[PDB]
């Protein structure tokens, strides 16, 4: 190294800088507050009864944690269809509102809940804009909804004379006319009934069975966003040199225990210049420490490769505690210019041959 | 739900002393026996505060708020623009276990008080509220000298307080009291007016003690001392004098 550097195939007695040494981290850790005040997903999901499509229930989600993985993984949904953005990189990204739509259709219907979908459910009871992002979940709810003697409560609006636009809903029980013949609210030559019910029995087949259908929509306003996903959190390592993400605080350094006293409100601290030297864990609330872990350059002394062949190291200003083949190799000192190997101590007195610092130098004799 | 009356009532709004009030913590770092110097929204040293003993007033930036209480007659605010059914408005209550925040767009009534009756039950602060998004509650706020600062930027409601034990008589004492982070809100609104919420006992109104302090904030520098604990024990102005 001394020869690469130096740039020659011969090096007089002397001492050298080589290059540097710095401990690597080792393992990365995050920590961030308890999970707490999760959206509440169960009322809705596992509402007793659901709203039928013409008057579809629309619920909204804020200032709360959502989880979705639990959905997503979940295997009791026939239908998962997400299209505003990955499902699995869902966790990750988030919104200020939520928009949970949810109503109860027929099984072949379930494919109109799409944008850019024509139909009497897609244009008549409720609308997707061609631009819409969210994600849509459907479950068979044979089960639930149909009854031996059919079940009627669930309406749809069959007849209308214009169509929807996107998130428009109405409830207008105007008696529909399909001629030019007038209709005082009443039926006739060509008046009908905007509204019809479902059938929905036991033992109607697969497709004309009852399906219960959830919308959710991403609202990102410019208002601060309330809606996250959850953050996971790792188990917190001490004394060893690691990068830390300390509530979106990062940085590398090791941690040790601190005596400090933080006014209750303070979360981090800092001395001069500002950089940072204490940390409030989240879950704990106990005051941690952050040091940088250990750095610095390297020498060679060697006493002229025309004389002998063998040379001593030093580490400048590290502690003889982590050094590491030159590991162990010759008898090992430690000085306040830092750490030497391959040279020995002795008891006796010369003059200065190869100025190692604070007072102290080498020669050759070994 | 509210009525007009005969005795309209009238304050003194006098004019007082500053002195080296409405100091708060800007951030949440800890720092120990150092001078930090920091470019923020204060209360300008020995300006002139408009003391009052119910109209609407301008929000401008922020506001310094000080009353010289005692048995906590003064209830809640109410933050906004236009303060009807059209625009959202914000309102804050405690009333004797819980302050309670909406942020609610509901429409008040000429007279905006709480009334109480002598096992209390009254409330027709306001009468119709059709929509609104958010709420909170918490831990209430409240010889009784308590000084509070509210501010709003970018989409978050901030509230700084501080209550002191005052012996003095009328005036603002001549200390220095650093005022500690008391919560922030996530809610977007452009308030520009407000207003103040009193409570009177019926049975009779008896509102005459409505003394209070109120103040504006700008922007300046100031120069901070923390000393070993992390405390902030001292303060300068700097665009006050050339010694300053
Ligand atoms: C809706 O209810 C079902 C069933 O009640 C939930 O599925 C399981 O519910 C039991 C409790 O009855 C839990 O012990 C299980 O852990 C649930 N399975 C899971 C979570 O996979 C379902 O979780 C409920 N959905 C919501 C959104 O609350
Ligand atoms: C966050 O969760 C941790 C883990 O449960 C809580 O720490 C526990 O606190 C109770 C006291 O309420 C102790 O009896 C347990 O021994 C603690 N467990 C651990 C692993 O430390 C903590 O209180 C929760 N809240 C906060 C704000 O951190
Ligand atoms: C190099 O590191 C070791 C280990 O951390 C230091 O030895 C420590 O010394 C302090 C005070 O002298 C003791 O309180 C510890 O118990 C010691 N630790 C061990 C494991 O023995 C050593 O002092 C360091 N070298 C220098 C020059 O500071
Ligand atoms: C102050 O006002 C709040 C808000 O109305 C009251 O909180 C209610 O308390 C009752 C009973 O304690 C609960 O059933 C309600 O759910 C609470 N919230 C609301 C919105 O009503 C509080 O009780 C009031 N303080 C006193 C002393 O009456
Ligand atoms: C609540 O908010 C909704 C949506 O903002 C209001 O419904 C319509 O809102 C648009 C947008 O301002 C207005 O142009 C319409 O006139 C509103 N419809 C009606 C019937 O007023 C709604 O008015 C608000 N209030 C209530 C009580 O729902
Ligand atoms: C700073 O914090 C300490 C710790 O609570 C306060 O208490 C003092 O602690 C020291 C020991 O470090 C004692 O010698 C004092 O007698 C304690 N004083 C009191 C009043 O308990 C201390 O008061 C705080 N302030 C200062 C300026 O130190
Ligand atoms: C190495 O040292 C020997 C002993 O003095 C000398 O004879 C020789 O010339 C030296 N060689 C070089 C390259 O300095
Ligand atoms: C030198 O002296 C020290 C005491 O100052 C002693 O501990 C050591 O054994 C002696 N010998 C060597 C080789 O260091
Ligand atoms: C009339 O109002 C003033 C000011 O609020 C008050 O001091 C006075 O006691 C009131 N008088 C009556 C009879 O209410
Ligand atoms: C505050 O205003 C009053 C009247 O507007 C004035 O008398 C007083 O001097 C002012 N205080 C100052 C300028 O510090
Ligand atoms: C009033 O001041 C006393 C100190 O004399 C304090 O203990 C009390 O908490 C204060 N009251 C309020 C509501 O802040
Ligand atoms: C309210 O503030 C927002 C934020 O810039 C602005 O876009 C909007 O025009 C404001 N509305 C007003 C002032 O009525």
């Amino acid at each position: 190294e001394t020869k690469c550097t130096l740039k020659s195939f011969t090096v007089e007695k002397g001492i050298y800088q080589t290059s540097n040494f710095r401990v690597q981290p080792t393992e990365s850790i995050v920590r961030f507050p308890n999970i707490t005040n999760l959206c509440p997903f169960g009322e809705v999901f596992n509402a007793t009864r659901f709203a039928s499509v013409y008057a579809w229930n629309r619920k909204r989600i804020s200032n709360c944690v959502a989880d979705y993985s639990v959905l997503y993984n979940s295997a009791s949904f026939s239908t998962f269809k997400c299209y505003g953005v990955s499902p699995t990189k869902l966790n990750d990204l988030c919104f200020t509102n939520v928009y949970a739509d949810s109503f109860v259709i027929r099984g072949d219907e379930v494919r109109q809940i799409a944008p850019g979908q024509t139909g009497t459910i897609a244009d008549y009871n409720y609308k997707l804009p061609d631009d819409f992002t969210g994600c849509v979940i459907a479950w068979n709810s044979n089960n639930l909804d149909s009854k031996v003697g059919g079940n009627y409560n669930y309406l749809y609006r069959l007849f209308r004379k214009s169509n929807l636009k996107p998130f428009e809903r109405d409830i207008s029980t105007e008696i529909y006319q399909a001629g030019s013949t007038p209709c005082n609210g009443v039926k006739g030559f060509n008046c009908y009934f905007p509204l019809q019910s479902y059938g929905f029995q036991p033992t109607y087949g697969v497709g004309y069975q009852p399906y219960r259908v959830v919308v959710l929509s991403f609202e990102l306003l410019h208002a601060p966003a309330t809606v996250c996903g959850p953050k996971k959190s790792t188990n917190l390592v001490k004394n060893k040199c690691v990068n830390f993400n300390f509530n979106g605080l990062t940085g590398t350094g090791v941690l040790t225990e601190s005596n400090k006293k933080f006014l209750p409100f303070q979360q981090f601290g800092r001395d001069i210049a500002d950089t940072t030297d204490a940390v409030r864990d989240p879950q704990t609330l106990e005051i941690l420490d952050i040091t940088p872990c250990s750095f610095g350059g390297v020498s060679v002394i060697t006493p002229g490769t025309n004389t002998s062949n063998q040379v001593a190291v030093l580490y400048q200003g590290v502690n003889c505690t982590e050094v590491p083949v030159y590991s162990t190799g010759s008898n090992v000192f430690q000085t306040r210019a830092g750490c030497l190997i391959g040279a020995e101590y002795v008891n006796n007195s010369y003059e200065c041959d190869i100025p190692i610092g604070a007072g102290i130098c080498a020669s050759y004799q070994s | 739900q509210c009525v007009n009356f005969t005795n309209r009532t009238q304050l003194p709004s006098a004019y007082t002393n500053s002195f080296t009030r409405g100091v708060y913590y800007p951030d949440k770092v800890f720092r120990s026996s150092v001078l930090h110097s920091t470019q923020d929204l204060f209360l300008p040293f020995f300006s002139n505060v408009t003391w009052f003993h119910n109209p609407v007033l301008p929000f401008n930036d922020g506001v310094y708020f000080a009353s010289t209480e005692k048995s906590n007659i003064i209830r809640g605010w109410i933050f906004g623009t236009t303060l009807d059914s059209k625009t959202q408005s914000l309102l804050i209550v405690n009333n004797a276990t819980n302050v309670v925040i909406k942020v609610c767009e509901f429409q008040f009534c000429n007279y905006p008080f709480l009334g109480v009756y002598y096992m209390e039950s009254e409330f027709r602060v306001y009468s119709s509220a059709n929509n609104c998004t958010f709420e909170y509650v918490s831990q209430p706020f409240l010889k009784n000298l308590s000084e509070f600062v509210f501010k709003n930027i970018d989409g978050y409601f901030k509230i700084y307080s501080k209550h002191t034990p005052i012996n003095l008589v009328r005036d603002l004492p001549q200390g220095f009291s650093a005022l500690e982070p008391l919560v922030d809100l996530p809610i977007g609104i452009n308030i520009t007016r407000f207003q103040t919420l009193l409570a009177l006992h019926r049975s009779g109104w008896t509102a005459g003690a409505a003394a209070y302090y109120v103040g504006y904030l700008q922007p300046r520098t100031f120069l901070l001392k923390y000393n070993e604990n992390g405390t902030i024990t001292d303060a300068v102005d700097c665009a006050l004098d050339p010694l300053s």
